[PDB]
């Protein structure tokens, strides 16, 4: 129980961290303040993230998978 | 108590005017297009906020936008 | 229910009890002080998740608990 | 009425084979985006949409008819001859009982042998569940000559049917007035069809179905049998079975039946021996049959100015209440297709309910309620067709309010008053609804709420609070009691489901009576709930398709369309199209019971092996107790049954053990598409093509996220394939592995 | 001809030709040298 | 061995594993008569379970106390204690063959795209053309190199951004 | 053990990419370059430019969470 | 128009034998709009909520509870037969409005007399972000 609760409340938590991080692009966010610094050049090159992550996502799920269906015939 | 707003790129094509049911577009004159029209929202106490206009908009990015907000007896479709 | 069917299907019934309830010959005499409509896009959503998690969590406790406890190991 | 037809209107070449997209206007065009292609497969078959001229639809429609037949007759054909080459029917035919069918032999390849398990005969594969075996025994087929040629023909007719769709449109195409001559079509379809297909099928039963059961039922080897063909030419064997055809002809025309009383029986029953119908018995049902449809084909005035108008007959049945009153819908059925389409497929389905329900309590083919796995596979799939093709009415009649109704030719109609109302009818039946869920699954809550506290006698159950079907228990003792009072030449009763004494076959039993109780009163009422609840959702799909309170123009936006805005608080699956969406989910939840209902009961308190001290079931009569509880049909159902499915690895049921995982990820699969919507998926294939970009590798197809529209479908398709294959797997391994 | 050639150039007619080859070179290499799992 | 786990020729799991599923098709082979079909696949699958046991044995892989052989996937072990086929090198195998799918339909992409209407080239392929890239992608590895080291590979900057 | 814990590689890997991408593309997309107008929670832009039913940020946390119960299962 | 035409509240309606999509209770206290028009003939035309009815030569009036409803029958009239209608707004407290053609011209034509409203000067996109107004009301006024 204890350790369960620990881990589900953890992901809740980390989600809010997130959610609680768009936020602030939509509303706290002044681009010309923050010009050239770390947090626009992030944002500037997204495409590269998202692109790198799903890439993983998908070779991580296919083999996972793959390995659990071969073994299981 | 819809928001309508309809922006510079407008091009006189009356497609907004005519989809939109409530009758919350009509056309204006003006002098930015060759057309020599531009569209306008005086009545959007009546906007129902379908956003059927934005649809017709076949420019680049949409001339017309409708921002949706608080809601009303108008607005909700309510028959009753 | 909340995730699969969405609002449209449901906003057109609720018109429909709503013509009955004023056609009704005693039941009329009552009226509503703020009028009925089914629930928006994203509060379905909301409510969807909510019972989705609740579900996951409360079957789960059940399970760990009681599998564990009866065996006592 | 005569014959009208268009010589060569199409010519027949490959040119518009490599312009897909030509029956469409938007489509010709070609693709810039993805959605070209899903368009395509989508538009292909709706005729409609293509063209307006009537007569068009009409010949493209009477062609691709005669596609599915022979898509049918080769799916028949194989049939008959993977039993002729691979399967075991020789062996099977000389010990039924002990022997099990088997029509699939696997390859020899990496693993995969296993599955052809030990099904005994000195032959290895896959055990069937189709009932084929009892067909071909029910008529005269004791050899695999008789299957192989019976395969060839098919093959022969179903060219001819194929290459008649060619020549009925391609060459020789009828015009809109031959298809218009509907008085024509049902007397041919009556009389000739139906009415002579009857009369013949009775011939061959019998000169062939009858012969050769009677020795095979006589302990008479197969292989000793005369052949089908011998019984017509010599008069005196089969006059040594029957002695009424040393007559010949005469007892007939001189109008003296009771000499053919010998093969023309009104038995009833089973056979003692077979657990079937007697075959005298459906000699004389198909024969009765054949003179009901010829009268009847001679109904409509066709041509010789003798019988009934459709025209003058609807027109004619007016009332008061009803005022102008089936006036308007001659024309209606004689211009839409979508309405007779409609029409017939919610007959055509209720159909085939109506036959999974009489056909196990009346086991026509021989052999067949001693194969548990055989009568428990016909049941459930009659079942699931006809879930389908009813809802399918309510999906192809909503079209019609959209595409083919004028209001010009309704006023003050039937179809016009019954729309005037809408808001009373649905009104009415939301209240109903509520009622039955109420007081229906309520009463399962209360169960479980009084076992969990502790006190069983507050429930509803046998020891308990009752509630006894009494009308049902009265009208099976009725149909009982017949034979004495109300059907006097009657030897028996139609079938041992009313009441009776069992019918042992190979230590099985065949049938036995059910009764009915406290349990049998929920689940009843429990269909009723689910049914009237999927008749909601469709007729209001229906009603207001055309208009409503809402969106006072739907018609303008068509059958099928997503949303008209996020506005009025939201517009999303407001169409008639989602409402199907919808119905195909309680309709696959209401035919699922209606399955549970038919595997416990059968297996609890009829199924089992009879020994000399009664008999033994295969679940021990739990069907009473467990049953009241949800935790029951969890526990006594799923957790006990469920062992011969995970069980299965390394046996020959192994297939089943991975369909029954397999299906459980296709049902979630389709959560996805459900539960999400498409503008999350199309910014993420932005971010994915710039990769593709990046490296000079992307599509000039640019790449679209699938429609509003089409994500509901994909997700309603992956959903039903992964719930109705669970109990395909599910049921399947667990009655081939009996109990 | 120029046209049937040109059907069996579309999308579904090549794939299907890919599918037998693929799942054909693939079973007909596990059909001989039977189920190898490690490469020598 | 490494990581404490028997070679699979010396386990006895591994060994009670192969009688275990050889007793169960010599039960089933009792049912039927020695020169039957039945008989004849059944020998077979025998054959080939002899055969595939033997063979894991002999090529060196390592077993478990549950009996069954276990992969290492580090090249520096996989070479010290010779496991090298077993992962370190199906890694090579199958990107030889990934990269030549993607060096064939990048480079039909980038052809078909210098010509008019691409787009019905991808619906209704260039099938003599697809046949002539297939057959002329063995050496993809140089080519690559040859089209970064050129700087021919990547795009620079004249794609889209959303800002 | 090797297996489960690539598996759950994949879930966390995934997790934050819906997250992630909710977040970097909460100011615009190419569907919608101006969702910082609108808010961090809207229903959608209509069944305009194919469809944008599920582009707001709220969206994509909305379905992290099913992930994340199902990356904590 | 020329003059706004005041409502004539007693003309013949289409013969229509009525339905459940009528008027509700929200008609007699908050507001309900009617519609008329002048037909030449007699015809038959589908009502937005319900079935099908009969108009009647010469003026013909409507009584609904949306506006929708009254703007669903104009694009039907306008196509099909080729009418002109006009529909107004009826209050509780009887007072009436003159909605549609509201300058007598429908409003997909131009008219010298009319003036632009809720119109901004630039380009979509082009405007503030939500910051610099954090604590008002409005990015896009
Ligand atoms: C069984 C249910 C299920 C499954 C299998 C998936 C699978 C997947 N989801 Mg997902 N999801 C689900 C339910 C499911 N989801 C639910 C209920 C929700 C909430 C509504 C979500 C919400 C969600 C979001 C928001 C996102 C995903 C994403 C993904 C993908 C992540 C990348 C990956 O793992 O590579 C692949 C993983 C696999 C398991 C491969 C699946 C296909 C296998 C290999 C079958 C191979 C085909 C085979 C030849 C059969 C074809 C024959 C047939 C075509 C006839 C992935 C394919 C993310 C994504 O987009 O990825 C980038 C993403 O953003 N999901
Ligand atoms: C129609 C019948 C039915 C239905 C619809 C359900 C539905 C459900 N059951 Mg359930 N159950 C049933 C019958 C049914 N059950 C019966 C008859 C029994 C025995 C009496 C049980 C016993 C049971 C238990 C003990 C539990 C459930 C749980 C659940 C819930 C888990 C849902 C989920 O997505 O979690 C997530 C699904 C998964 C994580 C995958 C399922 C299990 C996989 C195989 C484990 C794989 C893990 C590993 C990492 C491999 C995956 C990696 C991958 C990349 C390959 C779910 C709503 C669970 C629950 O309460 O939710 C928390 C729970 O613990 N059921
Ligand atoms: C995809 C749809 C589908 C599929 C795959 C199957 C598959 C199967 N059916 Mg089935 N059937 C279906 C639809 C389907 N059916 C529908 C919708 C109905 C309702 C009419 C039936 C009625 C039906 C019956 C009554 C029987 C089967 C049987 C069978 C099984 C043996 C196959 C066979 O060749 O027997 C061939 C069937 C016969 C030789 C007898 C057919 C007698 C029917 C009553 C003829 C009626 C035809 C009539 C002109 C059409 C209806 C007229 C209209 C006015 C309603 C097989 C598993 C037989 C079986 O149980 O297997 C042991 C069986 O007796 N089917
Ligand atoms: C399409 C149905 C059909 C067909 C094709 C046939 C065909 C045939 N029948 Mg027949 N029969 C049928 C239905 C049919 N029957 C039915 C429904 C009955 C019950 C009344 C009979 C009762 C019957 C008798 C009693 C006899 C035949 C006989 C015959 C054969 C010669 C008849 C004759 O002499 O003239 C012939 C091949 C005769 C025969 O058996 O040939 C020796 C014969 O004596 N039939
Ligand atoms: C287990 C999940 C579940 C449940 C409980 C329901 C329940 C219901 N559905 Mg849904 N359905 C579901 C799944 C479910 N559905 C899903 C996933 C889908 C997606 C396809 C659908 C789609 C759907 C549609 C489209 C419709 C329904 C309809 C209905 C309602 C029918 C009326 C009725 O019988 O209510 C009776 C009440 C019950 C069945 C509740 C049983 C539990 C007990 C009786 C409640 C006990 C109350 C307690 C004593 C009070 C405690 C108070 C406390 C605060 C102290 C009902 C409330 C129909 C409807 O609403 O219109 C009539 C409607 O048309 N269903
Ligand atoms: C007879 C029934 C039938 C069926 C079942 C299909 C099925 C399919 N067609 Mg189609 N087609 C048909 C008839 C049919 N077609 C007819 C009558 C025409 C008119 C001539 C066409 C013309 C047509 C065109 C122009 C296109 C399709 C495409 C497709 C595929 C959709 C793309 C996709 O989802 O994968 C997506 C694929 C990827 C994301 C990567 C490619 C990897 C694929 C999956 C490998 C190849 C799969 C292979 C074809 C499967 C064997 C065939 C299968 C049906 C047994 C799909 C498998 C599209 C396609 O590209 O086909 C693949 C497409 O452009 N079809
Ligand atoms: C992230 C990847 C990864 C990881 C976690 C390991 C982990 C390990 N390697 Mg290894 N290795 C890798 C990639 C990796 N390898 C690659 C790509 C190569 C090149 C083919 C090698 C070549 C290699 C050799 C040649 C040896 C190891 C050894 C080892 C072990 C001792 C610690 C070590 O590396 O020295 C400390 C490293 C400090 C930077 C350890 C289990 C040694 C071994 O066998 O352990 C007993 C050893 O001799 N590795
Ligand atoms: C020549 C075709 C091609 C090429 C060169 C690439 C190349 C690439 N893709 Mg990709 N992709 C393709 C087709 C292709 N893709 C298709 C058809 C789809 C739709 C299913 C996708 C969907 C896709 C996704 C979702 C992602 C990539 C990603 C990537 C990048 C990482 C590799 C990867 O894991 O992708 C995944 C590989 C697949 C999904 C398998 C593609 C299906 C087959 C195997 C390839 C198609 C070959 C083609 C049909 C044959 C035509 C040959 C011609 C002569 C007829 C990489 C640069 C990832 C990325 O963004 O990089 C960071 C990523 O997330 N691709
Ligand atoms: C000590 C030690 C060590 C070390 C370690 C290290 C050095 C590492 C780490 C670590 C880490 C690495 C951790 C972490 C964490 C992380 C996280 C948790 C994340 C994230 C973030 C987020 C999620 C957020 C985002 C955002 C947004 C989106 C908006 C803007 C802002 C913000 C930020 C809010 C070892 C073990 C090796 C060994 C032993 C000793
Ligand atoms: C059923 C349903 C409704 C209608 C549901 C309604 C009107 C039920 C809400 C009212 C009832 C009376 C509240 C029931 C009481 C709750 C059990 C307890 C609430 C406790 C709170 C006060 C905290 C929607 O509006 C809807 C909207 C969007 C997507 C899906 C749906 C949807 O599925
Ligand atoms: S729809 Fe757009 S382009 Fe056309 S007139 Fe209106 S604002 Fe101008
Ligand atoms: S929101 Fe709807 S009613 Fe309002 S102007 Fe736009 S399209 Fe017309
Ligand atoms: S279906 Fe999607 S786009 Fe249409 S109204 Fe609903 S949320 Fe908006």
């Amino acid at each position: 129980s204890l350790y369960t609760h620990h881990q589900y409340i953890a992901g809740f938590i980390m989600c809010g961290a997130f959610a609680h991080g768009a936020i602030f692009f939509i509303r706290d966010y002044d681009p010309e303040q923050n010009k050239g610094n770390v947090l626009a050049r992030v944002l500037d090159h997204k495409e590269a993230i998202i692109s790198h992550l799903s890439w993983v996502s998908l070779f991580l799920g296919f083999h996972t998978l793959g390995l659990y269906v071969h073994n299981d015939v | 108590a819809h928001v309508v707003k309809i922006y510079d790129t407008c091009i006189g094509c009356t497609q907004c005017v005519r989809a939109c049911p409530l009758d919350v577009l009509e056309m204006v004159p003006w002098d930015g297009c060759k057309a020599a029209q531009m569209a306008s929202s005086p009545r959007t106490e009546d906007c129902v906020g379908c956003k059927r206009c934005e649809t017709a908009c076949p420019t680049d990015f949409l001339s017309v936008r409708v921002y949706l907000g608080n809601e009303s007896t108008r607005s909700l479709g309510l028959a009753y | 229910m909340f995730l699969i069917s969405w609002r449209g299907y449901w906003q057109e019934l609720i018109e429909t009890l709503v013509w009955a309830h004023e056609k009704t010959p005693l039941a009329n005499l009552v009226y509503w002080k703020d009028k009925p409509v089914a629930l928006s896009i994203v509060q379905a959503r909301l409510v969807g998740l909510a019972h989705f998690s609740v579900g996951y969590i409360f079957t789960y406790a059940a399970f760990l608990i009681a599998s564990t406890a009866g065996r006592f190991g | 009425v005569k014959i009208a037809v268009d010589r060569n209107p199409v010519e027949t070449n490959f040119e518009k084979w490599a312009k897909p997209g030509h029956f469409s206007r938007a489509l010709a065009k070609g693709p810039n985006t993805t959605t070209w292609i899903w368009n395509l497969h989508a538009d292909a078959h709706d005729f409609d949409n293509h063209t307006s001229d009537l007569e068009e639809i009409s010949r493209k429609v009477f062609s691709a008819h005669f596609g599915q037949l022979g898509i049918i007759l080769i799916w028949l054909s194989g049939m008959y001859f993977h039993g002729a080459r691979f399967s075991n029917y020789e062996g099977w035919l000389s010990d039924p009982t002990h022997i099990k069918p088997s029509a699939q032999v696997v390859w020899p390849i990496v693993g995969q042998e296993i599955l052809n398990g030990d099904v005994g005969g000195g032959f290895q594969g896959i055990q069937i569940t189709s009932g084929f075996f009892q067909l071909w025994r029910a008529s005269g087929i004791t050899s695999e000559l008789q299957l192989y040629s019976t395969a060839i023909g098919g093959l022969v007719l179903a060219a001819a049917c194929f290459f008649a769709g060619w020549f009925h449109y391609h060459k020789a195409a009828p015009k809109l007035e031959w298809f218009q001559n509907v008085e024509s079509m049902l007397n041919h379809h009556l009389a000739g069809l139906l009415g002579l297909g009857s009369l013949a099928w009775a011939g061959h039963q019998i000169h062939v179905s009858l012969p050769v059961n009677k020795l095979l039922d006589a302990g008479v080897d197969p292989k000793e049998i005369p052949l089908p063909h011998e019984f017509l030419l010599n008069q005196s064997i089969i006059a040594d079975l029957y002695p009424s055809f040393s007559k010949g002809l005469a007892p007939f025309f001189t109008l003296n039946w009771a000499e053919y009383s010998d093969f023309l029986t009104f038995k009833g029953g089973l056979n003692p021996v077979t657990g079937g119908l007697w075959l005298s018995d459906t000699a004389h049902h198909h024969l009765a049959i054949a003179v009901l449809f010829l009268v009847a084909g001679h109904q409509y005035r066709t041509n010789w100015g003798i019988g009934h108008s459709i025209k003058d007959i609807l027109e004619s049945h007016k009332g008061p209440f009803t005022g102008n009153g089936h006036a308007g819908l001659y024309e209606i059925l004689t211009t839409s297709w979508h309405a007779q389409l409609a029409i017939n497929l919610a007959l055509f389905g209720s159909l085939s309910i109506i036959v999974a329900h009489h056909m196990y309590a009346m086991p026509p083919y021989p052999y067949l309620a001693t194969d548990y796995g055989t009568q428990l596979s016909l049941f459930t799939h009659h079942m699931w067709i006809g879930g389908f093709c009813v809802v399918g009415a309510g999906a192809h009649a909503a079209i019609f309010m959209v595409r083919d109704y004028d209001p010009t030719n309704n006023y003050n109609n039937l179809l016009d008053r019954v729309i005037r109302h809408r808001d009373a009818i649905i009104s009415h039946l939301n209240w109903v609804s509520i009622f039955l869920g109420f007081h229906s699954f309520g009463l399962y809550i209360h169960n479980d709420t009084m076992s969990a506290l502790g006190r069983p006698q507050d429930m509803f159950s046998d020891t308990a609070i009752q509630l006894q079907p009494v009308f049902a228990q009265w009208i099976q003792n009725t149909h009982f009691t017949a034979p004495q009072l109300t059907a006097p030449n009657a030897l028996a009763a139609t079938s041992l489901t009313w009441g009776g004494d069992v019918v042992a076959v190979g230590g099985k039993v065949a049938m036995m009576p059910i009764a009915l109780g406290t349990s049998d009163f929920l689940v009843h009422h429990i269909h009723a709930f689910t049914i009237h609840v999927t008749v909601l959702i469709l007729l209001k799909g229906v009603l207001f398709a055309r208009s409503s309170r809402l969106i006072p123009d739907k018609a303008n936006l068509g059958f099928r369309f997503p949303c008209d805005g996020p506005g009025r608080g939201g517009t999303c699956q407001v169409s008639a199209w989602d409402h199907v969406f919808l119905g195909l989910f309680w309709m696959y939840n209401s035919l699922s019971i209606v399955i549970f209902h038919f595997s416990w009961k059968m297996q609890s308190d009829v199924w089992g092996t009879v020994t000399d001290s009664g008999v033994s079931h295969i679940t021990g009569g739990n069907f009473a107790q467990s049953a009241n509880t949800i935790n029951g049909w969890l526990r006594d159902f799923l957790w006990a049954q469920s062992s011969q499915v995970i069980q299965s690895y390394g046996s020959a049921l192994s297939a089943y053990g991975l369909m029954f995982l397999g299906a459980h990820f296709v049902w979630a699969f389709s959560l996805m598409f459900l539960f999400s919507g498409r503008g999350y998926w199309q910014e993420l294939i932005e971010s994915i093509v710039w990769a593709h970009n990046k490296l000079r590798v992307a599509p000039s197809i640019q790449p679209r996220a699938l429609s509003i529209t089409q994500g509901r479908a994909v997700g309603v398709a992956h959903y039903l394939l992964g719930g109705i294959a669970t109990t395909w797997s599910f049921f399947l391994a667990r009655i081939i592995a009996v109990g | 001809m120029k046209d049937f050639t040109t059907y069996l150039s579309t999308a579904p007619v090549v794939g299907l030709g890919w599918a037998i080859f693929t799942s054909g070179l693939l079973i007909e290499i596990n059909r001989f040298f039977p189920d190898p799992l490690v490469f020598s | 061995d490494i990581a404490g786990l028997t070679p699979c020729s010396e386990s006895k799991a591994y060994n009670k594993l192969e009688r275990k599923e050889l007793k169960v098709l010599d039960k089933r082979l009792k049912q039927y008569e020695p020169g039957s079909a039945p008989y004849l696949a059944l020998q077979a699958t025998k054959e080939r379970t002899e055969n595939r046991f033997k063979t894991y044995a002999k090529q060196g892989l390592l077993c478990g106390n549950d009996g069954l052989p276990h992969l290492i996937s580090d090249p520096g072990l996989a070479l010290r204690f010779n496991h090298a086929g077993e992962v370190f090198i199906p890694t090579f195998g199958f990107l030889y063959v990934a990269g030549y799918i993607g060096h064939v339909g990048r480079q039909y992409i980038i052809l078909s795209k210098e010509d008019a209407k691409p787009t019905d080239k991808e619906i209704i392929l260039d099938v003599p053309l697809a046949l002539k890239l297939a057959f002329q992608g063995w050496a993809w590895p140089l080519a690559s190199i040859q089209e970064l080291r050129n700087g021919s590979l990547l795009e620079k900057d004249e794609n889209i951004t959303v800002s | 053990d090797f297996l489960v814990h690539h598996a759950i590689a994949l879930g966390l890997h995934t997790t934050t990419l819906i997250l992630v991408k909710g977040a970097l593309d909460a100011r615009g997309s190419k569907l919608m370059p101006d969702k910082k107008d609108f808010g961090y929670s809207f229903p959608c832009d209509g069944p305009g430019r194919g469809g944008t039913c599920d582009i707001s940020a709220y969206d994509a946390f909305y379905l992290a969470v099913f992930w994340m119960l199902n990356t904590i299962g | 128009p020329w003059k706004q035409p005041e409502l004539d509240p007693d003309t013949p309606s289409p013969i229509f034998g009525g339905s459940t999509g009528g008027l509700l209770r929200k008609a007699q206290v908050e507001e309900f709009y009617v519609i008329t028009w002048e037909s030449p003939k007699e015809q038959i035309f589908e009502m937005p909520t319900g079935g099908a009815a009969i108009m009647r030569k010469g003026p013909n009036l409507l009584k609904f509870a949306r506006k929708e409803q009254c703007m669903a029958l104009t694009t039907q009239l306008r196509s099909k037969f080729r009418q002109t209608p006009c529909f107004y707004r009826v209050y509780a407290d009887g007072k009436v409005q003159y909605l549609h053609p509201k300058d007598g011209v429908y409003p997909e034509k131009v008219n010298a007399g009319r003036v632009g409203v809720n119109q901004n000067m630039r380009s979509i996109g082009k405007n503030v972000d939500p910051i610099k107004v954090v604590k008002f009301t409005g990015s896009e006024p």
